[PDB]
């Protein structure tokens, strides 16, 4: 690995709460970023240091930040987050 | 062209910055996962 691997404590528990095969897919998408993590195509919208990988069929995703100083892919979020039902359900407090 | 990034990103930005302020990174490898 060129870049080391780091995970947010919450994210550790996040991969545990999702499907076993789902986490393994994410892991293989991680081995490729650990070589070259700056995948500008997958850049986030607002955070230039963060990128999103997603599973085409599984629907799960992973968000990581590329830390050059410590040379590490720091995965911050793991699981399902989206656009669709974020608008659909929206809120549960103030309508 | 249309952006590769979308309205999903609007949610991912709030999640990432949330945890980012105090996530507690654990140094690991993929083999041990």
């Amino acid at each position: 690995m060129a870049y080391f691997l780091d995970f947010d404590e919450r994210a550790l528990k996040e991969w545990r709460k999702l499907g076993s095969t789902v986490r393994e897919q994410l892991k293989k998408k991680l081995v490729e970023v650990l070589e070259s993590p700056r995948i500008e195509a997958n850049k986030l919208r607002g955070m230039p240091d963060c990128y999103k990988i997603k599973l085409r069929s599984s629907g799960y995703r992973l968000v990581y930040q590329v830390i050059d100083e410590k040379v590490v892919v720091f995965v911050i979020s793991v699981g399902k987050a989206e656009a669709s039902e974020v608008y659909s359900e929206a809120v549960k407090r103030i309508l | 062209k249309q952006t590769l990034l979308s309205d999903e990103d609007a949610e991912l930005v709030e999640i990432v910055k949330e945890r980012l302020r105090n996530p507690k990174p654990v140094r690991v490898t993929l083999d041990e996962l």
